[PDB]
């Protein structure tokens, strides 16, 4: 910036014009603008080079939104401290970035470049015998590292437990740790025989993903990211037989564990004796050599209480040396203990997938020296339009509270009125007229409800099931077997329990008339669970995500925090503010004020062996 | 035969809820009451209510950064 004379518009752009600069002659090929000061990379889909930028982009930069025709992505320290690990410098980075971008390079964004990607590649974090030791190939690094006040070919050992604290402090110094398996050469840990059969079929992304993982050979760790029902169980299995060592998968359900073994076995060779599920019920473990072991973070975190079975299970866990891990759910590893199983339990290589890498609070980035940074992230509105997941007609209903209720909502406290804004007539009446009419169009519906109160009046007056927490294993199997191939069912209450890590290819249409507040995660694993329809390739198909909420109140806030996300990734919600002949309806839930002024009431009300015979 | 200036404020029961909430704590803001639907309120309170339930009403409304 020399010798350039402002625009009387500049003033409007604090320190964000970048009219300084002039533009390449070959702009009309070149695909790419970078932003020198916010980081942020605006990539043109519509012309040539786009597809070679698409990917390289995506390895560099992290998406922050990727709509129809203009992407944008960023680059941050994480991603550059991801690219310059798989076989990348700052040399080769900056080569492209200068054939593929309209602009050159400023001086400040080489100097970021340069100050991150050049403090890779001297610390290996290897295990002996259940012993942890931190391996550096040279001997100079110990001047500094061996005198920093945390710190303390030459290898010297570390505690299991502190692997937590070491791979934040080698985080914040120059050179992070990397977690590279050569399962071709290491012998000492038994080999499993496991492949898959003819029948399995790996997608063009998936293809790509692995691609990404294994394009020097060498096995590393770390977290891919795949919308729901995309076939990480899948991706698990080939990396699983891909690598033929001792795994233990961590899943966050019984039902997701019990469908993960069907998956498991179904898609590969693996014999059932060499196959253990360790759970609640049956904690048995395979005596064959070599093995996988499919329990909870539930059963893997917990420290104070254990069965006398499950206690000989933990010690078999912690005696034996681990190979792999898969972390399902990995969203959850940073809570207060879940990370604790990290640094406690041995392993080689930790694989994450999660459709989702954020959570509410800040120890999101502290997955990066948890388990390592991200490898792959696929779009969504991509996969829909080539056919590979469904498209939905997101939807959000305003029903108006009415009077009656409202001037309760004015003075009733927050608690309260959570329940009063829930529990409306209105949504009541909308929620029959759409369930008849969608059953008249014949889709399955599912109905998610967070609030069990709430579940229950509704299942109650509808006359339909209700599952929550307090159903049984066999019940809810019932319910939902009987909804899948029952003529006669075709509508379902569910709730939080079957938000996510469930697999339901009937499922077709979802609607929300309570929510878990703002929580943005929720959402997308909610809608996950319909994006796996059975006639999603069939012409001229919509699934339909129904969100109802009550304008005028604290819900549309929530409401519009939760989705955030959802339409970063690019859906679009559609207003609908009526519903066209609802009024002609036999019968409506809550259609008389009396019946209203009596749930008003109702609502607001809910808050020595011979003496033995003595007794 | 009697007039009286003033302010007519039409609206739905949600605002007249509101508005009478408001008036409780405030009885001078609305100088009587026509119908579940309209209010007479004081010509000076206008300009004070409009921006004040703007204010109220932001609560309801996400507005990210
Ligand atoms: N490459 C594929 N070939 C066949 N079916 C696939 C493939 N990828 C995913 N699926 C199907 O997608 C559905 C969801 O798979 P799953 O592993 O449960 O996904 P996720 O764990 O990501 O929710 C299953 O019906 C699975 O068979
Ligand atoms: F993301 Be899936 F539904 F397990
Ligand atoms: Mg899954």
């Amino acid at each position: 910036p020399a010798d350039f004379v402002p625009d009387s518009v500049s003033g409007m752009f604090r320190s964000h014009d970048f009219s300084y600069l002039r533009l390449r002659p070959d702009h009309a090929s070149r695909p790419l603008w970078i932003s020198p000061s916010d980081g942020r990379i605006i990539l043109e889909s519509f012309s040539p080079l786009a597809e070679q930028a698409q990917d390289f982009l995506v390895t560099i930069a992290e998406p922050i939104s990727r709509p129809s025709h203009i992407h944008e992505y960023k680059i941050t320290a994480y991603s550059l401290y991801a690219a310059v690990s798989v076989g990348l410098e700052t040399d080769d980075i900056i080569s492209v970035l200068d054939r593929l971008s309209k602009v050159p390079v400023a001086e400040s964004i080489i100097n970021f470049i340069k100050g991150a990607t050049i403090s890779y590649g001297k610390v290996k974090l290897v295990i002996k015998h259940n012993r942890y030791f931190v391996e550096t190939t040279q001997a100079d690094i110990l001047q500094m590292l061996l005198n920093d006040s945390v710190i303390g070919v030459h290898s010297f050992e570390i505690a299991n437990e502190s692997v937590e604290v070491v791979k934040k402090r080698c985080q914040e110094i120059d050179y992070p740790v990397l977690e590279e398996y050569d399962f071709r050469n290491d012998h000492r840990n038994p080999d499993l025989d496991i492949d898959l059969k003819p029948s399995t079929q790996i997608r063009p992304y998936q293809e790509k993903s692995l691609s990404k993982m294994f394009g020097n050979g060498r096995a590393r760790s770390g977290i891919i990211v795949l919308p729901c029902g995309a076939g990480k169980t899948l991706v698990g299995i080939t990396a699983a037989c891909t690598i033929k060592k001792s795994v233990i998968v961590l899943c966050t359900s019984s039902v997701s564990v019990m469908q993960w073994r069907q998956q498991f076995l179904q898609w590969c060779t693996l014999q059932p004796e060499n196959c253990a599920v360790f759970t609640s019920d049956n904690k048995e473990m395979f005596q064959t050599e070599s093995g996988l072991v499919v329990s909870t973070y539930s059963m893997v975190a917990n420290t104070r209480n254990r069965s006398h079975d499950s206690q000989k299970v933990m010690d078999f866990l912690t005696g034996r040396e681990w190979g792999f891990i898969i972390l399902d759910e990995v969203h959850v590893v940073p809570a207060a203990m879940f990370r604790r199983v990290v640094s406690t339990i041995a392993a080689h290589a930790k694989l994450g997938l999660t459709a989702t890498l954020v959570r509410e609070d800040d120890k999101i980035g502290d997955l990066n020296f948890l388990i390592g940074p991200k490898l792959y992230e696929a779009n969504w509105m991509e996969l829909s339009q080539k056919g590979h997941i469904a498209n939905v007609q997101c939807a959000e209903v305003w029903c108006p509270m009415t009077a009656e209720f409202y001037q309760e909502y004015l003075r009733e406290t927050a608690r309260k009125r959570m329940l009063l804004y829930i529990m409306n007539p209105t949504k009541f009446q909308a929620c029959q007229f759409l369930i008849q009419y969608h059953e008249r169009r014949g889709d399955k519906i599912i109905v998610f409800s967070d609030n069990v109160y709430a579940l229950q009046e509704y299942a109650l007056k509808m006359g339909k099931p209700f599952i929550y927490g307090s159903t049984p294993q066999q019940e809810r199997m019932n319910i939902l077997q009987n909804f899948q191939y029952n003529d006669q069912i075709n509508t379902i209450f569910l709730s939080k329990v079957g938000d996510t890590s469930i697999d339901l290819p009937e499922a077709t249409c979802l609607i929300q008339i309570s929510s878990h507040y703002g929580s943005r995660r929720q959402e997308a694993q909610r809608l996950g669970r319909i994006l796996r329809a059975k006639r999603r390739n069939d012409e001229g198909f919509n699934a339909f995500f129904y969100s109802l909420v009550s304008k005028d109140t604290q819900e549309m806030y929530y409401s519009t925090k939760r989705q955030a996300f959802l339409v970063d990734q690019g859906y679009a919600f559609k207003v609908i503010t009526h519903l066209h002949g609802m009024e002609n309806i036999p019968n409506l839930a809550y259609a008389s004020p009396r019946e209203r002024r009596e749930l008003l009431q109702e609502v607001l009300l809910k808050n020595h062996p011979l003496i033995r015979k003595m007794y | 035969a009697r007039a009286r200036k003033g302010a007519l404020v039409q609206c739905d029961p949600s605002i007249k809820a509101l508005i009478l909430q408001i008036d409780a704590k405030m009885s001078d803001i609305v100088l009587e009451e026509l119908d579940d639907t309209h209010l007479l309120v004081n010509p000076s309170k206008v300009e004070f209510v409009k921006h004040e339930l703007n204010r109220l009403l932001s609560k309801n409304i996400y507005n990210p950064m």
